[PDB]
C-alpha cells in the first residue's frame, strides 16, 4: 500500500481547518483526486511531502513516515508541480536532468524518445519557453525517471489535445510496469479516461470514493 | 479618435503607481543630499579658501581621484563641493536605465504588454510613457538638485549649471535604454547592453580625465562633467546631450515601429541539452544561480579597493589638520597614525558593500522559496539543510574571497604607491579579513529569519541599513557609548602595532554560527508555505 | 459579421511558415478553434489584434482591418491571455478596475456578483495569488466590461471543476445578451459543452471546418 491516509487533520492559521478527518488508500494503480481548489488537495500532497506537518492522524507513505523519513523516500518518488515554475537561466536539458538526477534518476532510452514525441527542444533556455512548452519539461523530466510512485497535480495544463493524447498514452505505457499514479486532474475527462477508483473530498473530508 | 500614442497618459500613470515608492525615493535621495551633505561636508572640512585650494591641487595631482571623479578646475566652495558630486551622473544614468527597462521590457518579457495592449492603447503607448517617466523624473530630480543648492552660499549660476547637467545625463540614459529595450527579448540581455554603454561611457570619461582630456570628450559622462558648473558654466555643451538624446529617440522609435510586441532583432543563445556532470545537486545549482552575481559584486569590491589603496599616502598631507578630520578618523576609526587609521575606515565600508552582497545571496533563499522552486527542489532527496547550505555557503564564501580580494587591490596598489609592496600588502590583507565576522552577520542574520519569520525576510536590509545609521549618527554625533555596541562594525579591532585582542572577533563569529544554527534548526521543523 | 479571414499567411523567420491559407467567419455565436500548439492559433490571435502584421490575405475585424483601426476597434474587444504574469504589486480589485479604465468601461453590478460567486478576495496583492486565483483576476475583468466581442484562449486554467461549471454558466448567460465569443480551448470537454461550429487547423490551414 503505497500510500493510506485515514484521520488526517491540519489547521493552518488555526483560522482554517484545512483538514479533518481525511481518508485515502492506494495499491498500484491509477487513483483519482477530486474536489475544488479550497478542499485541500494542495494540503495533502504538500503533507506527503515533507514541506508541512500534520496535527494529527496516521500518514504512511512506502511504509515510512513522510516527515522523518524525507529524504530517503523521495527517490522512489517522481512530483509534477501544479504550478511548474523553473530557473530562467537553464536549458532544457539542463532542468530536466537537473531535476531527475535530485531525485532516482534518469533513464536515457525513455528521455530521447519522450523529448522525439513531446517534440521539446532541449537547447533553449527556460526563460523563452511558453506555456505549452514549460508543462514538458516537468512532463519529461517526471515521466523518465525511477519513480515507483508517481504525484500529479493538473500534469497538462496548456498542452493541446494531441499532447494530452500522448500524455495518457505514456500513464498507460507506465501503468504496466507497476508504476502508482496519483492524478489529481481538475479535468474530469482525461480522470475518467484513465483513472478507476476516485475519491471527492469536499471540504476536510472525503465525501465519496469508489470505482 | 485613436491615434498610436493613444492610452499614453493611462499607461504613464500605470507607471507611477506601479513605482509610487521606487521612484520618489530614487529622485530625493538622489538630489536632496547635494547641498545637505556635500557642500556642508566640504563646509565642515574646508572652512576657507586656502583649505580649498590645497584640496583642489590635492585632487588635480592625483590620477586615481580625477579619474574617480573628475578634475577641479577652481578652489571655489561651488566647484571643490560639487567635485564629489559627479558619481550623481552615473547614479542618474544607472537609475533611469532600470526605470526604462523595468518599464519597456520585462513588462513584454512576462506577458504584461499584450494583455495591455489588447486594450485601446496604441503601438507606441508604452515607449512614449516610459520614456516621459524616466525624462519626468530625470528633469525632477535635476530641479531638486538645483533648489537644494541655492538654499547655500555658492554661486547661484553654477548650482542651476550642474542641475540642467545632472538631468541631461538622466535623460541622455534614458535614450540609450529605450533604444535598448527594442534589441532583445530578454530584459536581462537589454539591461546588460544598456549597462555595458554605460560602463565604456564611464571608462571613456575616466581614461580621458587622468590624462589629456581629450578622450573625456567621446563619452556622454564628461559632457556633463565638463558643463564645468562653478568653474566657469560651458552651457551650449548642454544641447551636446540634447542631440544625442533626440538621436536615440528618434532610434528607440524607429526600432519599435519595425518589430513586433514578442521580441525584437537579437535571437537568445540557444545553450546545451545535457545538465553537464556539475548540475546533479543543490550546490552545482546554485553556483550557477549566483555566479553572475559573484562576478559582478566581486569585480565591483575589486576595483572599489583598488581605489583606497592610491588614495592612502596622499590622504597624509591633505586634510584639515586638527580639524573634525584628523580628530574623526582618530575615534571612527582608531587612534594611532593617519594612514593606517585610514584603511580602518575604506574597510569598514568594503566590509558594509560585502554585508550587502552577503544579504542579497542569503536572500536568494527566500526568493527561491517564495518563487515556488523550493517545493520543486525538496520533493526530491533533497535535505532540508543540504538545501540552504548551499545558498549559505556561496553566499559566505562569495563575501570572504569579494572582501579578500578588494583588500588584495587595495595593498597592492598602496605598496606600489609607498616604495614596496611587501610590507604593506600584509596588513591591508588582515584588515580586509578582520572584517569577515562583521560581514558573515546579516548572512547570519537573514538564516534567522528565514526560519523564524519568513515573511520578514526581507527586513534584513533595514538591519544593515541600522547598522550603518548607528555606525554613522551616532559615531559621528555625542551618542552615548552603550548603544554604540549594538551595531558590529565598531567592534572590528585593528590590525598593525598593538591593541588587537582578537576577543570581539570570536564574539562575532560565536554570534554569527548561534544565529546560522538557529535558522537551520528553524527551518527544519517549518512547514514550506507557498 | 464580427470576424472574417480567408488567405491568411505569414512567415516570421521566413523559415517558418506559421499560416497558410486559413479560414475562419464567426457571425454573432460561440465559436471553437481547435489545433495544436505550433499550428498558429496563437498567431491568428496576435495578427486579430494588432500585435503582428500579416503576409497576405484579408483580416476582417468588426469591419475595419486590424493593424490601422487597432485603437478604434479595441473598445468594443475582450481578452483573455493564455498566460500573464498580473503585477505584483497591485490587488485584485486595482488589476480588475485598471484593465477597466483601459478596455474604457466596467459594469458594476455584473463585477459584484461576478466577485462574489468566483469567490475572489479583491484586497490580496496579485503576488500572493494562486494558480487558480490569478486566472479569476482575468476572467472578471474580461466578464464584466462593455464587449460584444470575447477573445478568450485558454479561459479556465487552473480552475476546479466547481468553478468550471461557473464559467460555462457565465459564457451561457453572456451568450443571449448578442455577445459572439471565440474559445481556443485545448480541452474538448468544455469545447463540446459550450461551442457548436468548430474549425481544426493542421499547420497553417483549417483541415475541418462546421457544426
Ligand atoms: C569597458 C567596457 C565596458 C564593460 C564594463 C561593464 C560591463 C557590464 C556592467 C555590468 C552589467 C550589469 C548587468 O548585466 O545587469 C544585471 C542586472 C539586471 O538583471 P536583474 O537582476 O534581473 O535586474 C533586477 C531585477 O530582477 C529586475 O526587476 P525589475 O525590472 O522589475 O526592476 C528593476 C529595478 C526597478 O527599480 C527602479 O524603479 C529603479 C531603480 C531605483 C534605484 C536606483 C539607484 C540609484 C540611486 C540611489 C543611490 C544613491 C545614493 C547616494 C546618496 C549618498 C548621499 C549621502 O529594480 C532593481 O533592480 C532595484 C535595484 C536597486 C539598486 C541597484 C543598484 C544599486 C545602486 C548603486 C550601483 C553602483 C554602480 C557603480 C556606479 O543588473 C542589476 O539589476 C543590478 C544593477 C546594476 C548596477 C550596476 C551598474 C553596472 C555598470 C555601471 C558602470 C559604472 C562604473
Ligand atoms: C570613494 O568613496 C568615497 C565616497 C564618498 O562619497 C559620499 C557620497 O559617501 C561618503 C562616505 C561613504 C563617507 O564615509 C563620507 C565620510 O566619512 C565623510 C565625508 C565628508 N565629511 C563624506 O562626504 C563622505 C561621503 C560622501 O559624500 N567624512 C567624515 O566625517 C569621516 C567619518 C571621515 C572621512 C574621511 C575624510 C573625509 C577623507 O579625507 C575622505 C576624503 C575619504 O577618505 C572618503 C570619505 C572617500 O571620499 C573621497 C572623496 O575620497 C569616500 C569613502
Amino acid at each position: 500500500v503505497p500510500i493510506e491516509i485515514r484521520g488526517l487533520t491540519k489547521h493552518f492559521g488555526s483560522v482554517r481547518a484545512l483538514d479533518g478527518l481525511d481518508l485515502t488508500v492506494r495499491e498500484g494503480e491509477v487513483h483519482g483526486f477530486l474536489g475544488p481548489n479550497g478542499a485541500g488537495k494542495s494540503t495533502t500532497l504538500r503533507i506527503l511531502l515533507g514541506l508541512v506537518k500534520a496535527d494529527g492522524g496516521s500518514v504512511r507513505l512506502l511504509g515510512g513516515d513522510p516527515w522523518t523519513d524525507a529524504v530517503d523516500l523521495h527517490r522512489h518518488i517522481a512530483y509534477v508541480p501544479g504550478d511548474v515554475t523553473l530557473w530562467p537561466s537553464l536549458t532544457g536539458g539542463e532542468t530536466i536532468d537537473l531535476l531527475a538526477r535530485m531525485r532516482g534518476g534518469i533513464d536515457n532510452a525513455r528521455r530521447a524518445e519522450l523529448i522525439e514525441r513531446f517534440g521539446l527542444d532541449p537547447t533553449k533556455k527556460a526563460r523563452t519557453y511558453s506555456k505549452g512548452n514549460r508543462q514538458k519539461v516537468s512532463l519529461i523530466s517526471a515521466l523518465s525517471s525511477h519513480a515507483t510512485l508517481l504525484l500529479l497535480d493538473e500534469p497538462s495544463s496548456g498542452l493541446d489535445p494531441l499532447m494530452e493524447n500522448v500524455f495518457q498514452q505514456c500513464i498507460g505505457e507506465a501503468r504496466q510496469r507497476g508504476v502508482t499514479v496519483l492524478l489529481s486532474s481538475h479535468i474530469l475527462a482525461e480522470t475518467e479516461a484513465l483513472c478507476e477508483k476516485v475519491t471527492i473530498i469536499r471540504a476536510g473530508k472525503t465525501v465519496e470514493s469508489g470505482s | 479618435r485613436g491615434s498610436g500614442f493613444t492610452g499614453t497618459l493611462g499607461l504613464l500613470r500605470l507607471y507611477l503607481r506601479r513605482d509610487r515608492v521606487s521612484l520618489p525615493l530614487w529622485v530625493l535621495l538622489l538630489s536632496v543630499p547635494l547641498a545637505t551633505v556635500y557642500i556642508a561636508s566640504v563646509e565642515t572640512v574646508y572652512p576657507d579658501r586656502s583649505a580649498r585650494a590645497a584640496a583642489a591641487a590635492a585632487i588635480m595631482a592625483s590620477p586615481a581621484q580625477r579619474a574617480l571623479y573628475g578634475p577641479v578646475y577652481n578652489d571655489s566652495l561651488g566647484a571643490v563641493g560639487i567635485w564629489k558630486a559627479g558619481m550623481f551622473h552615473t547614479l542618474i544614468a544607472v537609475a533611469v536605465i532600470l526605470t526604462v527597462i523595468r518599464h519597456t521590457r520585462a513588462d513584454e518579457e512576462s506577458g504584461r504588454a499584450e494583455l495591455i495592449d489588447s486594450t485601446v492603447v496604441g503601438r507606441y503607448a508604452n515607449l512614449t510613457g516610459a520614456l516621459l517617466l524616466s525624462f519626468g523624473a530625470s528633469i525632477a530630480t535635476g530641479a531638486i538638485g538645483a533648489l537644494g543648492l541655492l538654499a547655500t552660499d555658492v554661486a547661484p549660476a553654477g548650482s542651476v549649471a550642474f542641475g540642467v547637467a545632472l538631468a541631461a545625463s538622466g535623460m541622455v540614459f534614458t535614450a540609450v535604454a529605450a533604444v535598448a529595450a527594442q534589441l532583445s527579448p530578454s530584459a536581462r540581455f537589454t539591461r546588460a547592453v544598456a549597462f555595458a554603454v554605460l560602463g565604456t561611457a564611464f571608462a571613456l570619461r575616466a581614461i580621458g580625465d587622468a590624462g589629456s582630456g581629450t578622450l573625456s570628450w567621446c563619452s556622454p559622462l564628461g559632457w556633463s562633467l565638463q558643463v564645468r558648473p562653478y568653474a566657469g558654466e560651458r552651457w551650449w555643451v548642454l544641447l551636446l546631450s540634447l542631440a544625442t538624446a533626440a538621436v536615440l529617440t528618434v532610434l528607440a522609435y524607429r526600432l519599435r515601429a519595425g518589430r513586433d510586441v514578442g521580441a525584437g532583432l537579437i535571437a537568445e543563445r540557444p545553450g546545451a541539452g545535457t545538465a553537464g556532470p556539475m548540475l546533479s545537486e543543490p550546490f552545482g545549482l546554485a553556483w550557477r544561480l549566483n555566479r553572475g552575481s559573484l562576478l559582478l559584486w566581486t569585480v565591483g569590491l575589486c576595483l572599489y579597493g583598488l581605489v583606497m589603496g592610491s588614495v592612502v599616502h596622499g590622504i597624509g598631507d591633505q586634510l584639515g589638520d586638527n580639524t573634525a578630520v584628523r580628530d574623526i578618523v582618530t575615534r571612527m576609526g582608531g587612534t594611532g597614525a593617519l594612514e593606517q587609521a585610514f584603511l580602518a575606515l575604506a574597510f569598514t565600508m568594503i566590509g558594509m558593500v560585502a554585508a550587502a552582497f552577503a544579504v542579497s545571496l542569503t536572500l536568494r533563499l527566500h526568493q527561491e522559496e517564495t518563487g515556488l522552486r523550493a517545493e520543486t527542489l525538496l520533493a526530491g532527496a533533497v535535505s532540508r539543510t543540504h538545501w540552504l547550505a548551499s545558498h549559505l555557503a556561496m553566499a559566505l564564501a562569495g563575501s570572504a574571497v569579494a572582501t579578500l580580494i578588494s583588500g588584495v587591490a587595495a595593498g597592492l596598489a598602496y605598496g606600489m604607491t609607498v616604495g614596496d609592496v611587501g610590507g604593506k600588502l600584509p596588513t591591508v590583507v588582515g584588515t580586509a579579513a578582520v572584517q569577515l565576522p562583521a560581514v558573515w552577520l546579516l548572512s547570519a542574520v537573514t538564516v534567522g529569519l528565514f526560519g523564524l519569520a519568513p515573511r520578514f525576510t526581507p527586513v534584513a536590509w533595514g538591519v544593515l541599513v541600522g547598522f550603518i545609521a548607528l555606525y554613522l549618527l551616532g559615531s559621528l554625533a555625542g551618542f552615548p557609548q552603550m548603544l554604540l555596541n549594538l551595531e558590529p562594525f565598531a567592534h572590528i579591532p585593528r590590525v598593525g602595532g598593538g591593541d588587537f585582542t582578537a576577543v570581539p572577533l570570536l564574539w562575532l563569529l560565536a554570534i554569527d554560527a548561534a544565529l546560522i544554527t538557529l535558522g537551520a534548526m528553524a527551518f527544519r521543523r517549518r512547514d514550506v508555505r507557498c
